[PDB]
Formats: C-alpha cells, structure tokens, sequence
C-alpha cells in the first residue's frame, strides 16, 4: 500500500529523463535509486548496512570523476 | 537472526566498485572509434528496458513487504515472486536479440574500442540478471518439503535485495551510456 | 638537473628523520631494562615538514610545463621522438633529417621534444638532463631540455622490459652553436620509405644517419597502429619457446 | 631450458613422493578434518604454510637473479628467463605470499582477540582458501608446463598483448590472480561482518584493543579495492582472449587505461600489506613492554585516515606520462598527506615502550627491527611523492630500494613477528630463543647492505629491469654488495626451516585460552571483558576462569566437501584459459559450468 506511492513516484524520473535528452541530469540519476533503496535498509543490522554503501559511490565518483580527471 | 543479510549485503556494496571501474572504463573510452562504426541505438527500446525494469521493482518494492511484512500472503509467494521472475527474461531476451541485432556492424568486442567497453559494461551487466534469475528460482524449490516462514527463510530476502542493486546501475547505465 | 637543488637539500631534511629516531631510542631503553597532551600538540610540525614542500614541489610541477631550463619564449626548436621497441627514433621538422639511437643538440638552446612512441610504451631519462616523459604510443606528449655544460650525457629508457630492452642506452651529446650549423650541413642517405618499415623490428642497430625526415608518414604520433602496418607486413610474430629468428622472411640491417 | 627441465622432474617427484609416503591411506584424516574443515583455526594455517612454500619459490628466485646480477656481463640468466624469473619472484610475494601470510595471520587471531566462535560465514570462507590455493598452483605451473609471465608484476598492457607474444604468458597472471581475488573478496567479506556482530558481551567497540582494529580496516580495503582487480583483469581476459579492444594498441584502445584501473586497486591494496603489519606489531610491542598503548583519540582514528585516503593518492604511480599538472599537484600534495597519518603510528609505540618494563624476547627483536627500517624506506618514498623530482629517480632502483624497505620491514617482518609470538598457538612450546636469535640478526644485516647501495646504485645511473649495467664511472661495486647482501638474506632461510625441525607475557585474549592449542568451540564460556586489555585485568585483578556447570551446547557448523570442488572448476577453467585455447575455452566453459551447480547447492544445502 505504501510502497506503490515510490513506484509510482519512480516512474516519472525515467519519463522526466528522456525529457532532459529528447549535474542537473547527472542528480536525477542518483536521486532515482534513493527512493527505490530507502524502503529496506534501517534498522537493526542498519547504520552498518545503509552506512556500507555510502563510501562505496565515493569511489564511483572518484573512480569515474578521477578518471575523467586526466 | 541470520547475518547473512549483513555479509552478502557488504558484497553489494563491492559490486559499486566493480561497475564504477566500468564506469570508469567506459567514460575514457567514449571519445574513440577513430576507425569504425558511430553509435546509434534504438531509443524506443532503452525507455522500453529501463520501463521494464523501473515496473520490475514495482513489483518488489511491495512484493515482501506487504507480502511476508504485512499480513501474511504465504500463498502469494507463488505469485508476487513468479510474476517478479518473467520481467527478468524480460531484460535478457530484449538484450540478446539487441546484441543479435548489433552484428550488423559493431558486433562483439572486435570492431571498435568503443564497443568493448558497452558489451562489458552491459555484458556482466546482463550476466549479473542472469545468474539473479537462477537465483531466484532457486529459492522457489522451497515450498515443497520445506516451506520457511518469514524471518527464517532468508534466502528471498538476501537474493531479492541483491537482485535489486541491479537496477541501480541499470539507471546509472542509461544515464551513463545514453 | 633544475630538481637536483630538492634532492640534495631534501636529503638532509630526511637525515635528520632518520637521526631523530636515534635520539629517541639510543638514549633510553637501555637504562630502563631489568637487569593526550603530547600527540594534539605534536599536530603542529608534520604539515610544517609537508607543508613545506607542499609549496616549493607545486612551484615547480607547473615550472617544467611552459618553457624551463633555456631561456625566454626565443629560440624554438622541434624534435619528434619515436620510440619503437628497444629502438629510438628522433625526427626534426625543421630541416628534413632525421637520427637513430643518437641524438645531437646545441647546449643553451630549448628543444621540443615531441615524445611518442610505435609498439611500446616508452620514456627518454637521459640521466644528464633530469626529468623523464613517457613515450606514449597513440599521442604526442611535448618536453622541453636543455644542456648545461658541453659534455657526454648518458641516456637510456624507463625500461618497460621486453627481452631487447636494457641495451636501449642511446648515447646523446651537448655541443655549441657553431659545430651544430656545420653538423646539420654535412649531411645533406635519406628517407628510403621502406627502411623505415625495416626499423620496427625489434633487433640491434647501429647509427643509421639519415638525411630526410619520416613525418610525412601518418605523423606516427597519431594513429598508433603502425604496429600491425610493421612487424606483419614484413611476416613476423615472435613466440617464447622455439621457431622465433623473425618466423622466416629475410631483408633487414642486423648487427657484425 | 636446461634448468627448467630438472625442476619438472623434481615437480613430478614431489608429486609422487606424496602419494607413496602420505597416501597409505588419506580418506579419514586429509578430506576429513582438512582440505574441506570449517574450523577458522586451520584455515589460516593452511595459508602461511603456503607463503613459506612461495617464500622458497620466491627464495630460489630473489637468489639467482641477483646472483645474476652480480656484476656487469654476467651469464647466469638470459633477457628473457629473467624477466619470467623477475616476474613470479615479484607476483608471488605480495600476492602468494604477503597476502596469504596475512591473511592467514588474520584468520587465526583475529577471531580469538574477540571471543566469538568462529567466523560469519565458515563456510564461504572454506572455498576462500581454497580459491586462493588453485590461483596458487595456476600461477606456479606456468613453470614447465606453459611459460611464466614476462611483464613485470604490473604487467602494463602495450607490452602483454601481440607486442608481447607468448601464449601462456599473461594468461596465467591474469587467471591466476583473477580467482585469488574472489578468495581475497571474500576473506574481507568475513572478517568485516565476524568483527562487527559475533563480538562477545563488554567487547565495547572503541577498545578490542589496535591489533583487531588494524585488521578491520584491513578487511574494509580488500571489500572496495579488489572488485576493481576483478575487472581490470577481467576486462584485459577479454582483450588475450575473447578478442576485446579496452586498451589494444591496434584498434586505437587506451593503452594507459589498464593502468589507472590497475592502480586504483594497485596502491589500496599496497595498505591492505600494511595494514595487518601495523596491528601485529601493536601489540607485541605494547604486550612484552608491559605497558597501555597511550593513544587512541588519536591512533585509532588515525586509522581510519588511511583507509579512504589511499584512493585519492592512487595517481602517484604515474607522473612521469604528463598527467594534467595540476592533477599531478593534486595526488602530490595528497599522498603527503597520507605520510602524516602513518607518521603518528610511530609515535604510539615508543611512549607505550617508555615508562614500562621489556624483555628482549625473539618476537620482541622483529618489532625492534620495525622500528627503523619502515621508517628509512618511509624518509624515501616522501621524497616519491615529489611529482616535480619523480621525474629523476622514476623507476631506476631508487624506487625498488625505497619499497623493499617498506614492506619487507613492514610485511615481511610482521609475517615472521606473527609467525614467532603466535607460534605456541599452533603447537606445542616454542621457537629455541637462543639459535632463533642467530636467524634475527643475520637477515638484518643483509636486508640493508642490498638495498641501500640501491640507494646509491639507482641515484647514480641504473636503472630498473636490467640485465647488465656495463662498467658506468666505477658503478660495478655498488651492484655487487647489493647481490652480497641479497644472497646474506637467503642464508638463514635455512636456519628458518632448521628451527622447525624441532617437531610470556600476554596482555590480550592469547594465552587467555584453556591451554596451549586452543580447542575447536574455542573459549568455554564468552568473556565478559568490560575494559580495554582483557588478560591483565583477568589475571593480577581478580581471577576468572572458566567455571563448570555454567557451560552450554556445540556450534555444529559441520564440513562440507564443496568448497575444494568449487574452487577445482575455477582452477580447471582457469587453467583451460591459460594453457593454450586461444580464441574460446573447450574447458573453460565447464569450469563455468560445474561452478554453478555448486552455487545452486549453495542454497540447496540445509545445515
Ligand atoms: C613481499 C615483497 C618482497 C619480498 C619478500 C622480496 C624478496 C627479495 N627480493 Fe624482491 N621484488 C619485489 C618485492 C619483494 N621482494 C617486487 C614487488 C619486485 C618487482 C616485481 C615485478 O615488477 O616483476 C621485486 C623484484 C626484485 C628486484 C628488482 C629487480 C630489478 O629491478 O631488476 C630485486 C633487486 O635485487 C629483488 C631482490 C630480493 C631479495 C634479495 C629478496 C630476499 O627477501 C630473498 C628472500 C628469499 C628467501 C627468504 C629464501 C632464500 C632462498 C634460498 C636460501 C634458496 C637457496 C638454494 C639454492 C640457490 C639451491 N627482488
Ligand atoms: C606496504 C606497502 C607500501 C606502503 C605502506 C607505502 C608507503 C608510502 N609510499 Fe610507496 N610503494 C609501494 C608500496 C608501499 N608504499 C610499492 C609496492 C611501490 C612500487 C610499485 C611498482 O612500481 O611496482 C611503491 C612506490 C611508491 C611511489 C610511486 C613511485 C613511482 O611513481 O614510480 C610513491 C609515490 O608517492 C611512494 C610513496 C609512499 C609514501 C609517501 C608512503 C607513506 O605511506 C609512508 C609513510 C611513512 C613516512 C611518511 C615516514 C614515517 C613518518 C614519520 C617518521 C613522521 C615524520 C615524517 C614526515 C613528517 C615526513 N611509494
Ligand atoms: C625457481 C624459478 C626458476 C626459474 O628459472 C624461473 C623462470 C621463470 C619463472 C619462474 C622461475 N622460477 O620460479
Ligand atoms: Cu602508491
């Protein structure tokens, strides 16, 4: 009940993307996966779990933006 | 109480390196094919894939929580859970017949060093779906001679978490390569 | 040798580090055998030690970008640099020359050193004028050098190692003005086209003068595939054990 | 040619004194309570058992190649069987041999530091030797059987492909290492989940004490930084073998694309063999010294500042291919500030050593050795970080003789530490202190007379990778002592193996246990510890055993047998890759294929 307000949330972002086509279009990306992940990590096992795939983009960022970087 | 949630979660968050160094890979490598083919895909399919795939988590979003979470629809395992597992032959036919389609000029790794970066980037990409598929099949071999409630059989959950850092990347990926 | 002044002076900033470390074992442990505060204040002297290189280190990593140990922006003089395997390659566009594991510029003059390289990657060290670059096969990267007192500076490669590797040592010298013009005269064998298709080959070389430069071919800096255009038209694939000798199919220039 | 040919008879006698001496009868103690066991406590034998089996591997090696190099026009080795030679010497350190020596110095201590039972997943842990054991024996039978790899530990791409030439050359780095880094992956998947929810109860977080913190971190490095190892050889698997062009020089692919991405895991992982050297060497230091490690607000968290800033300095390796300047600036101010958060480390062993009490012990002299010798290869690589004057000493010796300084005295030294102070854990008594003593200070000695004058061999004129160095202004002596001091070192590897024919003063959960030899459930009862040292406090303070009738049931995580078949099908895959099968693998797809079946087993398995 509550999970199809994301979905059906998600589904414009895709719509709202081949807009910006067909930052400000590198953002909605990862905007797009931060509601789809956030139903289903705290708590219990969570601050270590939510907590592990934070540093895990950083390296995307620094593996792809340092890349691009030279 | 099982940790395994914990243990083949933290391998999740190794697999964002793992596409990231493709990431990587592939952004240096967008500026080639100095001698070969230009890239042009078919646009209706990407949205096509990606519809596909933003409606697979649709049904998963809400396919444990107001399935074994709330109430209790142990005969909709057989439902939420099969129906969740056609949409991923869903993604490996229409990227068979797209790789199928791209002999016609750029097929394979051969012909560009472009190319090779987009058959690996999206190559263990398809193959990360494809063994998920397996995957989830091979929980549903356990309402027969087991049949675990919640909070025991926790080989959905690591394998339905798991299944859905897929379409993470698969975002990433049409932002990325489109 | 404009990086030697870090060396030198940094060596003792180091000897001091390693007689530190004497003073603050030597002096106790033997007298004590059987038979908070301080680390938030010791916070202030390591980036005082890095800090202090943190500024005279980048002062000079964009130093040797525009043109360094010459003069003013006067006096610009080209070098394309080729490095195929084991084998140097030197090219000047001003004048058509071009040299072979030898290499001849006038001391107190600037020289663009376009690097580049055919089959391997590569970098000129020539140990006598400091900072090295590598020979990047696919891409031109540019080098300025310079001489500072006429003698004999050795040069070798980064030695990216491949069986002809280590003797990749090319001998290079720094002369005066005057003997360059006269040198750069006497010479004008020239540029056989096919000979240099005969260089590819990964072997021993003397001095090969030539006298006509080989840029009119691909540009060789760019499209870095002239490896497939070498050592295959020629029938050649080495291997590691057995039926090497360059699978069959002779004409070249070796060595005796 | 010639010397390749015994080895293979003597690989082949090896394998047939097995099976007439040991396989009388093996099918109730070898694939019983071995090869597929469970227990944390044997797996992590199995592993440095391994590194001592590479340390000769690579012993043999280091010798012969600079006996070779012992002075100008020497003909012990050719180009070529040198550059194979240098290349497995390099490869198995490290790789084979550092990692394994670590890890396994991690899968023994660690577990019983924190009071818990086991791991989090004995099980995938299993397979994780194991995956590690068939890369192993892949890349040492590129001995006789195909052609050891050429290019370096590197192994760079425009000279591993067609510029290169040999077949199974490249192929067993690449499959080699492409299966110990799912090993790899996974012992850092373990560990960072054992240490974070099978704590025992008072365990508190901050204080379990530095040793178990340094492996934590270790096993965080290895999560994020080995990924990209199975990619980036994964990616170069695909350019030898199934034809892909990411960094091929003929289709116009980036040739210096598989550096980056090679580096990117390449300096990470260069702390992952430093990081459980640290830890192994805290406590030693802080546990015969009698004293508290003073310093956590500030050595704890000076911990964590290597971990993530060893991936924005990873750019230091290249420098001399004319990066972007100011991105060359970018990692040279950086990677200084990555010799700052090592710096404080030192200065937490010797005021925890100052105050107290010692005892100059056998395990106490390596970590006196430590000391220094990281350090002089420390006041060298600062001057590595000096993009402006790495331009001069890249490469060129100076830069082999600032590293072997760093890890041999950092890694080297803690994986013979670990292997000394930690050895009544493994059998009974201990090493003999006085003739142990012999083997500490000649190893020493030769450690320094053979890569200092490197120092001065690499500043005056010679470079790296080279078979001779011709007579340069009298430069011929300065190579020689070098070659003195390298065959020094391996005078006392038999002294190493003399000491194991024979066949304290804790102040954590070592010799906390009920004997020497600890049992398989491993502690009767959870400790409750409540305090930073667990071992003094439950010894002059108070007493607290183990009393019965306050104990309980087994753990039962029983063997499986599948873990040495999971990991036979990467290595047969693995091997079919390699050895030959150019375009597509015959039985490389199987290998694929048997893989799977077992991953169905995964979870078509109860227990
Ligand atoms: C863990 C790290 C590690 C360790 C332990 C060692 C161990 C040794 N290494 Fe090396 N080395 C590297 C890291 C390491 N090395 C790396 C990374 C490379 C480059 C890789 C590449 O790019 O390819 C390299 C390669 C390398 C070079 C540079 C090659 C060149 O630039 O041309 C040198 C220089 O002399 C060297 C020497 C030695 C010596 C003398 C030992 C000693 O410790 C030897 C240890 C030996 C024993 C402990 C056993 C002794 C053996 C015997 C007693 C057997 C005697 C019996 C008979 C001869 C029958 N090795
Ligand atoms: C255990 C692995 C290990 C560790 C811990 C280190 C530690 C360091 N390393 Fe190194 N390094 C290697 C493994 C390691 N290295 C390897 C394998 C290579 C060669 C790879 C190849 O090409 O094959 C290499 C080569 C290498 C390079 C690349 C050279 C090139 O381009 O060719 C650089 C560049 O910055 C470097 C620098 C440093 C610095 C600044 C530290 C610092 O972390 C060291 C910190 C220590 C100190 C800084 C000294 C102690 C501090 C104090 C006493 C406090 C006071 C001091 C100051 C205030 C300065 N080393
Ligand atoms: C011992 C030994 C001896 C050699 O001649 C070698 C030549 C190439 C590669 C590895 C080698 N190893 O390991
Ligand atoms: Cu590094």
């Amino acid at each position: 009940x509550x999970x199809x307000x994301x979905x059906x949330x998600x589904x414009x972002x895709x719509x709202x993307x081949x807009x910006x086509x067909x930052f400000g279009f590198a953002f909605i990306q990862a905007a797009l996966q931060l509601l789809m992940f956030m139903h289903m990590t705290e708590s219990e096992n969570g601050t270590i779990q939510v907590g592990n795939t934070l540093f895990g983009f950083f390296g995307a960022i620094v593996i792809v933006l340092g890349s691009i970087w030279i | 109480g099982r940790l395994n949630i914990l243990g083949f979660w933290i391998f999740l968050g190794a697999e964002i390196v793992l596409f990231s160094t493709l990431f990587a890979t592939f952004f240096v490598l967008k500026n080639r094919t100095a001698g070969g083919v230009l890239p042009d895909e078919l646009f209706e399919v990407n949205l096509v894939m990606i519809m596909t795939f933003l409606l697979l988590i649709s049904s998963f979003t809400c396919g444990i929580a107001v399935h074994e979470m709330r109430r209790g629809s142990l005969k909709g395992v057989v439902i939420w859970t099969i129906i969740t597992l056609l949409l991923g032959a869903g993604f490996v036919g229409c990227e068979i017949n797209e790789f199928v389609h791209y002999v016609h000029e750029g097929a394979a790794l051969s012909t560009s060093a472009f190319w090779s970066g987009f058959f690996v980037l999206l190559g263990t990409h398809g193959t990360h779906v494809t063994i998920g598929i397996f995957w989830i099949t091979g929980i549903l071999i356990q309402l027969k001679k087991r049949g675990l409630t919640p909070q025991t059989s926790s080989k959905i959950f690591i394998s339905s978490l798991y299944w859905h850092f897929l379409d993470v990347v698969w975002i990433f990926i049409f932002t990325g390569v489109y | 040798q404009q990086s030697d002044l870090i060396l030198l002076s940094i060596g003792f900033m180091l000897f001091i580090v390693g007689v530190v470390f004497v003073l603050f074992t030597i002096i106790l442990v033997k007298y004590r055998d059987r038979k908070t505060f301080l680390e938030v204040v010791w916070t202030v002297i390591p980036i005082l030690i890095v800090i202090a290189l943190s500024v005279p280190t980048v002062q000079t990593i964009y130093s040797l970008e525009k043109a360094p140990e010459a003069t003013k922006d006067k006096e610009p003089l080209v070098v394309y640099a080729t490095s195929v395997d084991w084998k140097w390659v030197f090219s000047y566009p001003e004048q058509d020359i071009e040299t072979v594991n030898y290499l001849n510029i006038p001391v107190d003059r600037p020289i663009l050193f376009k690097i580049s390289s055919a089959d391997s990657m590569a970098s000129l060290w020539i140990p006598q004028l400091g900072g090295q670059k590598y020979a990047m096969a696919g891409m031109l990267m540019d080098q300025y050098l310079q001489a500072d007192k006429v003698g004999t500076y050795e040069g070798r490669n980064a030695n990216f190692t491949g069986e002809h590797f280590a003797d990749q040592e090319f001998d290079v010298n720094a002369v005066t003005e005057k003997d360059f013009n006269s040198w750069v005269k006497k010479t004008q064998p020239k540029l056989t086209k096919e000979k240099y298709d005969e260089l590819m080959l990964p072997e021993n070389v003397d001095e090969l003068t030539f006298s006509s430069t080989h840029l009119k071919y691909v540009d060789h800096g760019q499209d870095a595939e002239y490896a497939m255009e070498a050592r295959k038209r020629l029938g050649y694939q080495a291997v590691s054990p057995h039926s090497k000798t360059d699978p069959f199919e002779n004409v070249k220039k070796n060595e005796f | 040619p010639l010397i390749l040919g015994a080895q293979v008879s003597i690989a082949l006698s090896t394998i047939a004194i097995i099976f007439v001496l040991t396989y009388f009868k093996k099918w109730k103690w070898l694939w019983s309570e071995w090869i597929t066991t469970v227990d944390h406590k044997k797996l992590g034998i199995m592993y440095i058992i391994s590194a001592v089996i590479m340390l000769f591997r690579g012993g043999v090696d280091g010798l012969m190649m600079r006996a070779q190099l012992a002075l100008p026009n020497n003909s012990f080795l050719d180009s070529n069987h040198y550059n194979e030679i240098f290349t497995t010497h390099g490869t198995i350190m490290i790789i084979f041999m550092a990692m394994p020596f670590l890890i396994g110095l991690i899968n023994v201590v660690v577990p019983l530091q924190i009071g818990a039972r086991d791991v989090a997943f004995p099980y995938l842990n299993n397979l994780s030797f194991w995956t590690f054991f068939v890369g192993a024996m892949l890349f040492n039978i590129s001995f006789v059987i195909g052609g050891s790899p050429n290019a370096g530990w590197t192994s760079y791409m425009p000279l591993a492909s067609n510029d290169m030439s040999p077949g199974p050359g490249e192929n067993y780095y690449l499959l080699g290492l492409q299966i110990a880094g799912i090993g790899t992956l996974m012992t850092g998947i373990n560990f960072m989940v054992t240490i974070l929810k099978m704590r025992t109860k008072g365990m508190t977080l901050m204080r379990m004490p530095m040793f178990t913190w340094t492996t934590l971190i270790t096993m965080v490095i290895i999560v994020f930084a080995f990924p990209v190892l199975t990619v980036a050889l994964a990616l170069l698997s695909f350019d030898r073998l199934f034809g892909a062009h990411f960094f091929t020089l003929e289709a116009g692919g980036m040739p210096m694309l598989w550096a980056n991405l090679f580096w990117i895991w390449g300096h990470p992982e260069v702390y992952i063999v430093i990081l459980p050297a640290f830890g192994i060497f805290s406590e030693i230091i802080s546990s015969f010294a009698r004293k508290q490690l003073f310093g956590y607000k500030a050595m704890v968290g000076s911990i964590i500042a290597i971990s993530v800033l060893s991936f924005l300095v990873w750019t230091h390796h290249f420098f001399t291919m004319g990066n972007s300047a100011s991105v060359n600036s970018f990692f040279s101010i950086t990677t200084m500030a990555i010799s700052i958060p090592t710096g404080v480390k030192i200065f937490n062993w010797l005021f925890t050593m100052y105050k107290g009490r010692i005892s100059f012990t056998t395990p106490m002299l390596w970590a006196l050795a430590f000391i220094p010798n990281f350090v002089i290869g420390g006041v060298t690589g600062v001057m590595l970080a000096m993009a402006a004057a790495d331009y001069q000493y890249h490469n060129t010796y100076f830069l082999v003789s600032h590293f072997h300084y760093v890890l041999i005295a950092g890694t080297v030294f803690a994986c013979f530490a670990g292997f000394i102070f930690w050895y009544p854990k493994m059998f009974g008594h201990k090493l003999n202190e006085r003739i142990g003593k012999w083997f500490f200070w000649i190893f020493m000695i030769g450690f320094n007379i053979c890569f200092f004058p490197q120092y001065f061999l690499g500043l005056q004129g010679m470079p790296r990778r080279i078979y001779t160095y011709g007579p340069n202004d009298g430069w011929t002596t300065l190579n020689f002592i070098s070659t003195v001091g390298a065959f020094m070192m391996g005078v006392g590897f038999l002294i190493l193996c003399y000491n194991i024919y024979y066949s304290g003063v804790g102040r954590t959960l070592d010799w906390a246990t009920s004997s020497a030899i600890p049992p398989h459930y491993n502690f009767a009862v959870l400790p409750e510890v409540k305090s930073q040292d667990a071992f003094l406090h439950m010894k002059e303070e108070k007493t607290e055993l183990y009393p019965e009738s306050k104990f309980k049931k087994i753990h039962m995580p029983s063997n499986s047998g599948r873990p040495f078949f999971m990991s036979v099908a990467f290595g047969l895959a693995g091997f079919g890759l390699v050895f030959e099968w150019y375009w597509m693998g015959v039985v490389g797809l199987i290998g694929v294929l048997l893989c799977m079946v077992l991953r169905s087993f995964e979870y078509d398995n109860g227990y």
